[PDB]
């Protein structure tokens, strides 16, 4: 998947289909954010 | 996937003439599970990494 070295199989819930929700937001840079020097 | 050394004279350079870039999903060999069907064109497979 990442890569492809399988390191372990323990606890893998590997039958579903449910991307979940991740979150939204809006990139606001009227104070200085998203800048640099 | 594969690439050993160049075996060559050790006084000679070695250079390119193309340069092809793939995807990070890349796989040189067919699905052969899909291939018990077929008659011609049948190629070389092998078991592609994850
Ligand atoms: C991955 O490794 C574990 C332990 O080495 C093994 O039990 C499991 O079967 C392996 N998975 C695959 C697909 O080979
Ligand atoms: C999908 O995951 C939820 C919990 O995250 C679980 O309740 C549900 O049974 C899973 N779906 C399937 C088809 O297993
Ligand atoms: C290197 O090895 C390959 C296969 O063993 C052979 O075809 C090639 O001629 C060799 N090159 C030299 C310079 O001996």
């Amino acid at each position: 998947v990442i890569g492809d070295f399988n390191c372990t199989n323990s606890f893998i819930n590997d039958y579903n289909k449910t991307i979940p929700r991740i979150s939204e937001d809006v990139v606001d840079v009227s104070l200085g954010l998203g800048t640099y020097y | 996937y594969g690439f050993g050394s160049f075996n060559v004279s050790s006084y000679d350079v070695v250079y390119s003439d193309h340069c092809f870039s793939v995807n990070s999903d890349f796989c040189p060999c067919a699905d052969p599970s899909v291939v018990n069907s077929c008659v011609k064109s049948k190629p070389l497979s092998a078991i592609c990494p994850a």
